[PDB]
């Protein structure tokens, strides 16, 4: 019924909107209004699509709540799988077993994919029998076809000794490795031929080729036990091997994306990093996202624009998003309960829009839910305006939170 | 008009019995002779004469090779391909499914008597 | 292939008399940096002189990055360029000076000619003969030879599990066994050369790899084993002690004539985000009779240093280490320059502009920087592309200008500042 993935604040966005000429619908894949942006946007996306200039740089600007983190999720999603998108939040770098700068290389690297295309071939069957003399022995395999035997040789023997003592089992052996993995028992066996040739496309990011290759079972790139990898040396050679790879047919790179949401939170010492991160040829694009005005940069005094020093806003496009009319928030909410299970008279729709614009357009977003859960109360099946003011008067916004503070309390 | 062939149903395998081990090396040996075999499709006297040959010293008998250190490989014996593959039942190769198609309908189990 | 900020600086572009060109290599303008820049390539050349510092000085996006990277460029791949970031000193496995002195040794390089042979085939034979020797048999599609080998390399090839049929890579200096796999006949194609290889290997190494590669021990089987197995971090080498040894060895070589030393560059971009404390080191360190030439690179005039929080110093670099380092400015472009640089970018980034198009663009170039000028090439040939045109028609340069922002527009819709 219910899986992991549930129902966020971006689920509705299944890509960015546009029309082939890089023009946006006003609403369409769950995207409304925001054109400027979403068409530059757009821009951005060929040119990621396109991958033939490195290491180029898009800040998408905006007040709160204006579709920036939305049109980033956009760009992800239209981007679809299999081409790197690596989303941190600018708090991310901050860390305990490496250092800011090397945080932010390896955010960089993990961005970079290389394809890599292997031909192997396959047995899968169900095992008929099995045999053993303390060693040889022999295996006969069944897909529902035909049926044959096969020696087991050494290293298949004892790669068939680890799980042994059943049949009937359907399983498959890679003729690479003698890696035999069991579906079950005989879930129905298979059909077709026994043992075929088959193609993998691998895509591997260059953090993976250098966190594989630092050490001795170095491949703990699933729980980060690698303290700041060897620059220089087991990073300029795998540069060099991957730019070995290309230009002869071995493996071909994907230059994928760096969101990083929220760069406000990066320190001077990471932005004047970014500066010459950007300037190699493994260098993705990063697209970044920030709320703030002209503010103190972290870690000096300096005030900035968007909190960014003025040499790195010189090294990137800056989009900037635009805030939302009541056409824009009413639409914005339409599809919020259209991803939701809500439905809503339109009365009630006119009511939550205006108490959308006066206040925040986020905050009558959550109101959507906790409405649909105060008519659900009732028994109702349609949300209704009475609905709405209730739920208005249980969940208060920052502003007339603030505004309630006329008594006291601690600081 | 009938499917016209349960009037003779000749195989109708509910007793079949498999052909196996030694059978499997008379079939193998069947084969090598038929290759080595002449235009029907006098060795008699040359296995006489050959059998008057038979001495420990340099001769006709004492001058075969053996077997071979680069191992025996797999072939398809229905187009000749490498084949992965080998019928459960006489030991032949082969290499699809539809090969072993073939190989059942005409060459598994029906002539090794 | 892929294109980067950078990569159509193909050299500094002087010429037989030094003086500069209005454009050459990938550079156009900067008469005189190039020229400082020229004057102290052959400084690097010349191999004679030991921690020489360069600050190449001015405001951002006047190509001083370009000019340390046209040095680079200029020198070739023979030999050290080495790039960090000022703010790379920051490690938190490594002290800060010892972060700066691994890259100071990054910076000097070691060409070695090793002529050093493998023997590689099939193996056809195995025969220990307590073992006074080893006799193996190597086969390859050149034919087959009888090698006898060293009784200590007999553990190696009983460690790997080699037997006849085998295709095996025995080194010959190390006696090292690698198992390459089965032959094909039996799985790996039998090497089609002679079986026994031999061949001049030429390639370079640098002293802070050696420094890197003698910090740690390797194999033993005892207690050493479970030193193979923890974390691995890096921790600093010993100023008198490894390294001066390290120096020892190396000169013993160059004696020898076995090696032969080429000091290269240390470029350090961004040097204003070094510690108060990185400079000081920095200054007692460039000094030493070993160091590289150091390439500085700084783009932000008199302000306040790092870790003092009130001293104030031109270029955000103490008086005291700016004695002591030459400094190279660099300075802002013309309009004509700033075109050239337009051009030079497009046709290296593969478009084609229309002659109104770039000229707009340049003045796009001088109401804002340059580098944005650049930035906007390629998504404006991205909607020409998209329009079917094959050049930037300024109807595209002209319009794409207004779904991207720069600095200074994006800064004065901010302030709205609410
Ligand atoms: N153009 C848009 N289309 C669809 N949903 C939007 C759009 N703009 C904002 N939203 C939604 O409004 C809420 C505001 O979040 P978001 O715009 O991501 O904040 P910010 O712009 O500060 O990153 C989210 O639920 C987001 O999905
Ligand atoms: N003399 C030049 N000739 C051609 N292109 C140049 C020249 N100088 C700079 N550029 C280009 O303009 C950009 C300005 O950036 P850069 O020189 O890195 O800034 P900084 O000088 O602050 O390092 C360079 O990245 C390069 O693409």
């Amino acid at each position: 019924v219910t899986r992991i993935e549930r129902i966020g604040a971006h689920s509705h966005i299944r890509g960015l909107g546009l029309d082939d000429a890089l023009e946006p619908r006003q609403a369409s894949q769950g995207m409304v209004g925001q054109l400027a942006a979403r068409r530059a946007a757009g821009v951005v996306l060929e040119m990621i699509r396109e991958g033939k200039i490195a290491g180029r740089a898009v800040l998408i600007a905006g007040q709160p709540g204006t579709g920036k983190t939305a049109i980033a999720m956009g760009m992800a999603q239209a981007l679809g799988p299999d081409t790197p998108f690596t989303a941190i939040a600018g708090s991310e770098i901050f860390s305990l077993e490496m250092s800011k700068t090397e945080a932010l290389t390896q955010a960089f690297r993990r961005s970079i994919g290389v394809r890599i295309k292997e031909e192997t071939e396959i047995i899968e069957g169900e095992v008929v029998e099995i045999q053993i003399d303390r060693k040889v022995g022999k295996l006969t395999l069944k897909t529902t076809e035909m049926e044959t035997i096969y020696d087991l040789g050494t290293k298949m023997i004892e790669s068939l000794t680890k799980d042994k003592v059943q049949a009937g089992d359907v399983i498959t052996i890679d003729k690479a490795t003698g890696k035999i993995s069991k579906l079950g028992r005989s879930v129905q066996c298979p059909d077709g031929e026994l043992q075929k040739r088959k193609e993998v496309v691998h895509t591997v990011s260059l953090h993976e080729i250098d966190v594989i290759n630092s050490r001795t079972q170095g491949f703990l790139a699933l729980f980060s036990g690698d303290t700041g990898e060897i620059k220089s040396e087991v990073r300029e050679q795998i540069n060099a091997k991957v730019a070995e790879w290309r230009e002869e047919g071995k493996a071909e790179i994907i230059p994928g994306v760096l969101f990083i949401d929220e760069v406000h939170m990066l320190d001077i010492e990471s932005f004047s990093f970014l500066n010459r991160a950007l300037e190699s040829d493994m260098a993705p694009v990063l697209i970044m996202a920030t709320n703030r005005g002209i503010t103190r940069i972290r870690g000096t005094s300096y005030q900035s624009p968007h909190g960014i020093p003025i040499d790195l806003l010189d090294r990137l496009l800056i989009v900037s998003t635009t805030p939302y009319s009541e056409k824009d928030t009413k639409q914005i909410l339409r599809i919020r309960c259209e991803e939701e299970d809500v439905e809503m008279s339109e009365d009630a729709y006119t009511v939550l829009t205006r108490i959308g614009l006066e206040t925040s357009l986020r905050y009558a977003i959550q109101l959507i839910t906790a409405a649909s859960l105060v008519c659900r109360k009732r028994k109702g099946t349609e949300v209704q305006v009475d609905d709405i003011k209730r739920v208005y008067s249980l969940f208060l916004d920052e502003s007339r939170s603030t505004q309630y503070m006329k008594e006291y309390q601690d600081a | 008009m009938v499917e016209k062939k349960t009037s003779v149903r000749s195989q109708d395998p509910g007793q079949r019995r498999v052909l196996d081990r030694a059978a499997r090396q008379r079939r193998i040996n069947r084969q090598l002779e038929a290759l080595e075999n002449d235009n029907f499709q006098n060795f008699q006297a040359l296995l006489e004469e050959q059998n008057l040959s038979v001495a420990e010293g340099p001769n006709y008998l004492t001058a075969c090779a053996g077997p071979p250190s680069r191992p025996q490989r797999p072939f398809c014996a229905v187009c000749g391909f490498p084949s992965p593959y080998t019928c459960v039942s006489c030991g032949a190769r082969y290499c699809t499914v539809r090969c072993l198609g073939t190989h059942q309908e005409t060459r598994c189990l029906k002539w090794t008597v | 292939q892929r294109i980067a900020s950078h990569s159509h600086v193909k050299g500094l572009g002087l010429d037989e008399s030094g003086l500069a060109k209005q454009a050459a290599s990938g550079l156009v303008g900067q008469e005189n940096a190039r020229e400082a820049c020229g004057v102290i390539v052959e400084l690097i050349k010349s191999k004679k002189m030991a921690g020489r510092a360069v600050l190449l000085a001015g405001p951002p996006g006047t190509g001083k990055t370009a000019l340390a990277l046209a040095i680079a460029q200029e020198l070739g791949s023979k030999v050290p360029f080495c790039p960090m970031v000022g703010s790379e000193v920051y490690s938190t496995e490594i002290k800060k000076t010892e972060v700066l002195m691994e890259n100071f040794r990054r910076a000097i390089g070691l060409r070695i000619k090793e002529t050093k042979e493998v023997y590689e085939g099939e193996v056809t034979e195995l025969t220990p003969c307590t073992i006074s020797h080893v006799i193996i048999g190597l086969k390859t599609a050149k034919g087959t030879k009888q090698l006898k080998l060293d009784p200590s390399i007999f553990e190696s090839l009983q460690k790997e599990r080699v037997e006849a049929g085998d295709v095996i890579y025995i080194e010959a200096n190390s006696g090292a066994v690698k198992r390459q796999g089965r032959c094909d006949t039996y799985y790996v194609p039998l090497p089609k050369g002679d079986v026994h290889k031999k061949k001049e290997i030429i390639q370079d190494v640098t002293l802070h790899d050696l420094d890197v590669a003698n910090a740690r021990p390797q194999g033993g089987q005892d207690i050493l084993s479970m030193m193979g197995q923890l974390m691995k971090p890096k921790k600093t080498e010993i100023t008198d002690k490894l390294r001066g040894e390290i120096n020892k060895v190396v000169n013993k070589y160059i004696d020898q004539g076995i090696a032969e030393l080429v000091p290269g560059v240390l470029f350090v971009d961004e040097v204003h985000m070094l510690d108060i404390e990185c400079f000081t080191y920095l200054h007692r360190a460039l000094e030493s009779s070993i160091a590289p030439i150091v390439i500085f690179a700084s783009n932000r005039g008199n302000c306040v240093i790092r870790g003092t929080e009130d001293i104030t110093s031109p270029h955000g670099i103490p008086l005291d280490l700016l004695d002591r380092v030459m400094i190279i400015r660099t300075m802002l472009y013309t309009p004509q320059e700033m075109k050239q640089i337009i051009k030079i970018r497009a046709q290296t980034e593969g478009i084609n502009i229309s002659e109104e198009a770039l000229n707009h663009l340049g003045e796009i170039g001088t109401k804002t920087t340059l580098r944005y000028s650049v930035q906007l090439l390629t998504p404006a040939n991205l909607l020409a592309k998209i329009n079917g045109k094959d050049s930037i028609e300024k109807e595209h340069v002209e319009e794409i200008s207004e779904l991207f922002y720069d600095a200074k527009s994006s800064a004065k819709i901010l302030a709205d500042q609410q």
